[PDB]
């Protein structure tokens, strides 16, 4: 069987703390 | 060999790589802390961030 992956697998970067802000 | 003389012989070498980061620290200096003071300016050092 098979399905489309949607938007999984996204993933923290660092141990860094950040809030409230767009990032990339 | 002790024969091979000096350019030559073997010669051991160490790499320190570090983790230098902000990440969680763990192998630090002979350092030692003060108190820790709140709602005064200070001079501060975490971790030897400072
Ligand atoms: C996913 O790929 C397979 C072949 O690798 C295909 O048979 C299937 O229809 C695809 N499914 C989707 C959701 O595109």
């Amino acid at each position: 069987a098979y399905t489309n992956s949607f938007t999984r697998g996204v993933y923290y970067p660092d141990k860094v703390f950040r809030s409230s802000v767009l990032h990339s | 060999q002790p024969t091979n003389g000096v350019g030559y012989q073997p010669y051991r070498v160490v790499v320190l790589s570090f983790e230098l980061l902000h990440a969680p620290a763990t192998v630090c200096g002979p350092k030692k802390s003060t108190n820790l003071v709140k709602n005064k300016c200070v001079n501060f050092n975490f971790n030897g961030l400072t």
